[PDB]
RNA sequence: CGACUCUCGGCAACGGAUAUCUCGGCUCUCGCAUCGAUGAAGAACGUAGCGAAAUGCGAUACCUGGUGUGAAUUGCAGAA
RNA sequence: GCCGAAGUGCCGCGGUCGGCCGCCUCGAAGCUCCCUUCCCAACGGGCGGUGGGCUGAAUCCUUUGCAGACGACUUAAAUAC
RNA sequence: UGAAAGCGUGGCCUAUCGAUCCUUUAGACUUCGGAGUUUGAAGCUAGAGGUGUCAGAAAAGUUACCACAGGGAUUACUGG
RNA sequence: UACUAUCCAGCGAAACCACAGCCAAGGGAACGGGCUUGGCGGAAUCAGCGGGGAAAGAAGACCCUGUUGAGCUUGACUCUA
RNA sequence: CAACUAGCCCCGAAAAUGGAUGGCGCUGAAGCGCGCGACCCACACCCGGCCAUCUGGGCGAGUGCCAUGCCCCGAUGAGUAGGAGGGCGCGGCGGCCGAUGCAAAACCCGGGGCGCGAGCCCGGGCGGAGCGGCCGUCGGUGCAGAUCUUGGUGGUAGUAGC
RNA sequence: AACUUUAAAUAGGUAGGAUGGCGCGGCUGCUUCGGUGAGCCGUGCCAUGGAAUCGGGUGCUCCAAGUGGGCCAUUUUUGGUAAGCAGAACUGGCGAUGCGGGAUGAACCGGAAGCCGGGUUACGGUGCCCAACUGCGCGCUAACCUAGAACCCACAAAGGGU
RNA sequence: UACAGGCGAGAGACCGAUAGCGAACAAGUACCGCGAGGGAAAGAUGAAAAGGACUUUGAAAAGAGAGUCAAAGAGUGCUUGAAAUUGCCGGGAGGGAAGCGGAUGGGGGCCGGCGAUGCGCCCCGGCCGUAUGCGGAACGGCUCUUGCUGGUCCGCCGCUCGGCUCGGGGCGUGGACUGUUGUCGGCCGCGCCGGCGGCCAAAGCCCGGGGGCUCCGCGCCCCCGGCAGCCGUCGUCGGCACGGCCGGUACCCGCGCGCCGAAAGGCGUGCCCCUCGGGGCACUGCGCUGCAACGCCCUGCGGGCUCCCCAUCCGACCCGUCUUGAAACACGGACCAAGGAGUCUGACAUGCGUGCGAGUCGACGGGUUCUGAAACCUGGGAUGCGCAAGGAAGCUGACGAGCGGGAGGCCCUCACGGGCCGCACCGCUGGCCGACCCUGAUCUUCUGUGAAGGGUUCGAGUUGGAGCACGCCUGUCGGGACCCG
C-alpha cells in the first residue's frame, strides 16, 4: 500500500534528520570566516608518483648532470600544482633513483631515504622576502 | 509439506555464470575450462571457474607490489595466477624474472612485466600446460583493504558507536 | 520410446481450458487467462470448480510439445527455400503454407514438398486457396 | 400445442470503430529585418453576372497601371 | 356375468386360428456367412390397403343490464310462441 | 584521610533532568586574507544561561452561519 | 358533480439498472433474492398497491478525525494603516 | 422399613415472521452410554507416469550447427503484500528475408489445429493497395472498472404521460 | 498481589576440547623485597577424541521492496457483573487457506494444495437423504406441558420425584 | 550573445481524425454568456460523375425494373463498415415447474480429419555402365624451393563383364489414422488354504487317587499323575486363486547362439549334503530389445467443438477495492467501442555490463564534412592517484609487520594423513601520519629545532592504492512526478 507521500519517502531529506536519526554529520559549526576573498588551494602533491619515472623523465631537462641523476622542476610536470602556494612531496613506497626534484616547499627528510644523490634546494619566493624593487629576480617555472 | 522440508527446496544458488557475460573471448575461456576440469584431478582449475563466473566487478586488480613480496625465495618463480589484472603503479625494478599468467594486463604491463623478465603468458596459456593446476599459487588481489569495504556513500562507515 | 508419449499426451489431454473469472457475464472482461491480483477472488484461494489456474505440471512431456497430433513438428514455411531445411527432418518436421503466400506461389511449395516427401497440410491448405470445399 | 423466455448462425439494419489514406497539425533547426498621424494595429459595411460563406478588394470596390509568363476561366453563361 | 373405483380390468364358454421339443419326422438346426447385445416384448404413435359410421361447432361486429377498468360476466338478433 | 595497607570521580542502593543556534565563562592558541602593530571581532576544546508536549515548533477563543477531504478505525439511532 | 386515472387513435420521455427477483429458519461483515436446510415451484398477463427491494435522489448537513479550510471574537502570536 | 449414591426420564424450563438433532422420521432406534468386527472416506499418504524448479552428474576432438544445447539424477512445488527470473503482443526505427490487384492489410466466421498461458497458426466469407516474419533499437506500448472521459445502444417503454 | 524462613513443575543460562591441552624456552616500563608470577610470541608432542542427534549442505557481505491499523482459538492472565469486551503472557492459525470434517460457518477439527491413474487413510460417518453394516454384542429410556440425538456450538441452574 | 512573434526556408525513430493545435473542414468560425470571457461538432463515392435518362407504382418522398460502372456488397447516410442493439429464420429445449448463467459426464446439432497405399523376390519391357587403357579437370594428406603417396569425376572412344529404376507380368510376406481384445513384466489390492514355535503349555477324555463344599443326596468345585485331543492370543515362514493400473522393459531388466520335443520343456560334468527321492555348489565369450488378434482408412465412419436437456458439484452474489473479515443490509459498476495512469530528466546509491587503468574522461573549443551526423585533435579542466585539522598547518605520511583460521599448489606417503608455501577473505595485535596530549638530544637569525621515547584521545589515512567514463534495471531527491481530487 502506498499514496507516494508514503513509502516513497515523505517528501525531503527532513525527519531523517528532524526527529529521527541515523547517518550522517551531527553537532555542526565549527570555524568560520575566509570568505571569497582568502580562497582556493593549498595543494599537496606526492613526490613518490614523479620518482617513478625521474629515471626516464628527460624530458624535464638534464643538463650538466647525468642521464640518471636528472634535474627536474616539479611544479612542471605536476598539472594543477598553479593557483596553490607550495606543492610538497611524500616519499610513499621506495624509490630507488637518482631524481632531482624542485619545489617550492618540501617534506625535506623526505630526501632522506633516497639521499642517493638528490637534489632539495629552496625556492627564493618561499621566503617571500626577495627584492622585487622593480629589479629582477626570483620565481618558479611554471606550466598549466 | 513440511517446514524441514520446505528448507531443502530454499537453500543456495549463488551458482550463475554472470547475469550477462558480453565477453565472448571470456565465455569461451570459462568453456575451457569446463571442459577440463571434469576430465582432470585439478582442484585448483575449479576454483578458476569460479572466478571467472559470477563478477568480473570483484576481479581484483593486483600491483607488483606484493606480487613480487610472497615469491621472496620461498616460492620458486612459480606461476602467478592473477584473476584480474596487473597493474605497475611501482617501480623497484621487482623480482629479476617470474612467468605472470593472467585474464587481462595493462598495456604498460605488456612492456613492463616482460622487460623485467619471464613473459606476460595468457590464461588460454595456463589453461593449455597447466590443465593439472600445479606449482601455482592464485597470488593475490584485495578490495578488501581500507577504502570500500563498508567504506561507501560520502563519509564511510566507522570505528562504530553510532554510525 | 516416442511413440507411447504420443499416446499419452493427446489421450489424456490437460485442455483444460483456462477461462478468466466471469469472463461469461461481462462480455468485454476477456477470454484470455489473467491472473486473479486481489486477495478476495475465489479462484486466486484455489477453490475448487472455479476453474482451476494454470501451472507447469499441467504442462504435457517435453518431446510432445510443439507436435501436431501426427507426431510431426509444425513448421510454417514462407517459401521455396525454408523447404530444403525440412528436406533433412522428412518425417520429423512438417510443412504447413503460411496465410502471407497467394495461390500460384502455394502451388509451387506443393510440388517441392512432394519430392521431400512431407505431404501432410501443405497440400491441403493449397487446394483450398485454388477452389474447394 | 402454437407462443413466450433464452441462445447462435447466416443475411441485414443500427453505429462509425478498425485498417489503409492525409494540400494538416506538432516540434526542432536555419536564414532574414522590416509598422504608424506620410493615418496603424483592429473593426464596420459594401462591391463578384448569377454568392450565403471563406478569400480578395474599396464608389478606380473578387480589381487598376506597369511587368513576367504566353492562352485560358469553367458550375453555366459570355466576349469573340 | 362380476368387481363402481380409482368398475376401463378379471373370470367362464365355444368353435375358428396362430404358437406350443406337448409328441414324432424330413432336407435342415447352415440364411446377422470363425468375439463385436447387433433391434426380436408391447403400453403408444406414424403410414398406407378396405368394411362401416359421425353430417358440425366455436369465435367477431351488434345487442341486454342480470354485468364491467378493458377482456369477462350475463341476455338478445338471421325467418321466429 | 587514616598507623598504614587501604579507601574516596558526591549523598547506602533504586527517581531528582536537557540538542544545534545564540550568548556567557575559561584556555593568552588560531584567524581577521596585500604587510604589520593595537583595540574590537570571529573560531576550536571544556563548562554555564533551556526548551516539563521533557530526542528540544514560535501560538488564544468561537462557529446551530459553517465549508471540504475522509471515516462505521468513531458517536448519537436500529439490530447483535 | 367536473377533470383524470382507465380504454382507444396519434404522440411519447425520464429517473434508475452488478446480475436478478417466492417464503421460513440457521449460521454469517453478528438483520439473506441468492448460501445451507426445509416448505415450495403458472406459461403468457392487466388493473391496483405501498411490505420489501437495508428501492432512488444527495461522497450523512450531525458526529469524529485531518498537523484541512474559511466566517466571526479577543486579555492569542506577530506586525501595521 | 429408613437414610443415601448416581443413571436416564419427568418437573423446575415462559417470547414474540411458522421451524428446525440440518431434514425425514426413528421406541429389542436410525435414541442414549459402551464394546467388537467389517466397511465408507481430503488436492493427505504410497506406487507408477508426467511438468517446471532446484540439486548433483554426464556428453564437443573437429568437420550439423541451439553446448546460454542435449541427456541421466533425485528431492521439492499452496501462496496475498512484494522481489527477482524467463517469455508473449502492439506501434515505429537500423538490419535481413518474405508476401501482393492472377487479390495486400483490415474485418467476419456454435470451421480446423498448436502452446500450461501470454498468444499463435491455418481454412472459408467479406474486401480492394499496400504489408508481415526474424535479428537489433526505442516508446505517448497491452485495460473491466476509476460516483471514469468521449461516442453509440438497450431494458425501462410503447410505459408515466400529452 | 503489593508477607515469607520454606518452596515445585514447565520455562531459562553455562559447559561437554585440536578456535583444546601439555612440554621446551623468550620478553616486559608489568607484577614480584626475589624470574617470583602473569600475558603474549618461536619450536615440539597428542585424532576421531572427547554425551546424544541431525545438517537432500553451511558460513558470510552488500543492497532494496513491502509492513509500520491486525484479527482469532486452546492454554495462562489483569480490569470489568459480564460481553463475539478492553488489555497482557505463551503458542498456533486467520490475515496469506482452499480441500476433507463440524447440516451451514474466514479463525475450530483433520491436513498445508504441481498435474494425473491406480491403491490406501485422516477428520467424520455407515436407516434414507449422502458415499457407507437396518452388522453383531450388553445395558438404559416410555417423556400432555419442551423425549432424545456429536468438542468449539447455538444456552441453562439451585432444588424436587414411592 | 538571445529568440514559443512575424516573414521566408530546411528537418524529425513527431501525430494519424475521440490522435495532433482550440481549429486537417468556412475556426477563434457556429454557438454560449449582460460582460469579463468561454468555445465546439465536422476529413475519404469513383480512374472519370460515368451523381441512376427512360418505363412503371405511388399524392409525393420513395420503391420496383432498367441504364452506368472493374466493383452499386461504391447511389453525395457514400472506401473498409467492428462491438452493442434490432430484425428474420434455423437448431436445441420445452409450455409439470425455480434461476449465478460455469465446471464435470453423456446424447443430439454442426464440421474437419482418415501414407501418396507398404515390403522381399523373380520374368518381360525401359535405361545406364564399372574395372582397365585414353583425354580434360576442381581435391586430399601434406610437404610448403620441392618432393612423394592417395583422387574422383566428367567427356566419352577401345577391351571384358554387369547393374539399377519406373511400369506391366509372375510368386511370397503383408504395411495406412483410430477403436477393440489376448499375453509378458512391474506396482498395488483382493478372498481363501496350510505349517512350526512361543505362552512350564494347557483346555480336553478315558483311567486312577485324595480333599472340600452340598451334609437331603444327587451334584458342584478344587488339586495331582498317565492321555486321543485342539485352543485363543503372540511371532514367523510356507502355498493357491483372481483382478485393477502402468509399461513392454529401446545398453549389462531380460535373453539366445548344438540337439530333440507341436508344445511347454528337458538333455554336461565334477564336487559335496541327502546318501532314498533329489538337492545345493563350481566352471565361455559376443549380439540385441514390444509378442497374438479383429474392424476399417475409400463405401462409410470413429472423432473434435458449441449450444441444450438430463446427471453431478464448490456454488460463501460477479469482480475490483477498502478492511481483521466483502456475498455482504459496505462502496462503485445498465451495456459496448475508443481514449486512459510508476514516465522523462538533472544530480545521486547499489547491482550488473563494457572500455581503459595510475590514470581516466573526444565533442567549451578547433580542424574537417558525403553535413543538425560522422571523422580528427588540443591543452586541459573535472574526478582520482594521500591525508588530516576549525584554522594556521603539519620531523612533514618510505625503515618496514606479525598471528590464527584460510582455497589451492608444493613435498613426502600405497592410501589415511603428516610437513611446506599460503590466496581470496575474515578476526586480532602492533608500528607510522594528521588532529589532540606528553617527551624535547645535538644544533640554532635569540626561539626556533624535532633526534628520541610514549599515550583508556580521535580520523572518510599509510602499513604494499582503484578509479574514471559510458549504459541499463531498481532505489533516492528536485521537478506537475504513478493517475485523479
Amino acid at each position: 500500500m502506498t499514496t507516494r507521500f508514503k513509502k516513497n519517502r515523505k517528501k525531503r531529506g527532513h525527519v531523517s534528520a528532524g526527529h529521527g536519526r541515523i547517518g550522517k554529520h551531527r553537532k555542526h559549526p565549527g570555524g568560520r570566516g575566509n570568505a571569497g576573498g582568502m580562497h582556493h588551494h593549498r595543494i599537496l602533491f606526492d613526490k613518490y608518483h614523479p620518482g617513478y619515472f625521474g629515471k626516464v623523465g628527460m624530458r624535464y631537462f638534464h643538463r650538466l648532470s647525468n642521464r640518471f641523476h636528472c634535474p627536474a622542476v616539479n611544479v612542471e610536470r605536476l598539472w594543477s600544482m598553479v593557483p596553490a602556494e607550495a606543492g610538497a612531496g611524500a616519499g610513499k613506497a621506495p624509490v630507488i633513483d637518482v631524481t632531482q626534484f624542485g619545489y617550492t616547499k618540501v617534506l625535506g627528510k623526505g630526501m632522506l631515504p633516497p639521499e642517493r644523490p638528490i637534489v632539495v634546494k629552496a625556492k627564493l619566493i618561499s621566503k617571500v622576502a626577495e627584492k622585487k624593487i622593480k629589479a629582477a629576480g626570483g620565481a618558479v617555472l611554471l606550466t598549466a | 509439506m513440511g517446514i524441514d522440508l520446505v528448507a531443502g527446496g530454499r537453500n543456495k544458488r549463488t551458482k550463475r555464470v554472470a547475469p550477462k557475460s558480453d565477453d565472448v573471448y571470456l565465455k569461451l575461456l570459462v568453456k575451457l575450462y569446463r571442459f577440463l576440469v571434469r576430465r582432470t584431478k585439478s582442484k585448483f582449475n575449479a576454483v578458476i571457474l569460479k572466478r571467472l563466473f559470477m563478477s568480473k566487478t570483484n576481479r581484483p586488480p593486483l600491483s607488483m607490489r606484493r606480487l613480487s613480496n610472497f615469491m621472496k625465495g620461498k616460492e620458486e618463480k612459480n606461476i602467478a595466477v592473477v584473476v584480474g589484472t596487473i597493474t605497475d603503479d611501482m617501480r623497484i625494478q621487482e623480482v629479476p624474472a617470474m612467468k605472470v599468467t593472467a585474464l587481462r594486463f595493462t598495456e604498460t604491463a605488456r612492456a613492463r612485466i616482460i622487460n623485467a623478465g619471464g613473459e606476460c603468458l595468457t590464461f588460454d596459456q595456463l589453461a593449455l600446460r597447466a590443465p593439472t593446476g600445479e606449482n601455482t599459487i592464485l597470488l593475490r588481489g584485495p578490495k578488501n583493504a581500507r577504502e570500500a569495504v563498508r567504506h561507501f556513500g560520502k563519509a564511510p562507515g566507522v570505528p562504530h558507536s553510532h554510525t | 520410446m516416442a511413440v507411447p508419449l504420443l499416446t499419452k499426451k493427446i489421450v489424456k489431454k490437460r485442455v483444460k481450458q483456462f477461462k478468466r473469472p466471469h469472463s461469461d457475464r461481462y462480455i468485454g472482461l476477456k477470454t484470455s487467462w489473467r491472473r486473479p491480483k486481489g486477495i478476495d477472488s475465489r479462484v486466486r484461494r484455489k477453490f475448487k470448480g472455479c476453474t482451476l489456474m494454470p501451472n507447469i505440471g499441467y504442462g504435457s512431456d517435453k518431446k510432445t510439445r510443439h507436435y501436431l497430433p501426427n507426431k510431426f513438428k509444425k513448421f510454417v514455411v514462407h517459401n521455396v527455400s525454408e523447404l530444403e531445411l525440412l528436406m533433412m527432418h522428412n518425417r520429423t518436421y512438417c510443412a504447413e503454407i503460411a496465410h502471407n503466400v497467394s495461390t500460384r506461389k502455394r502451388k509451387e511449395i506443393v510440388e517441392r514438398a512432394a519430392q521431400l516427401d512431407i505431404v501432410v497440410t501443405n497440400k491441403l491448405a493449397r487446394l483450398r486457396s485454388q477452389e474447394d470445399e
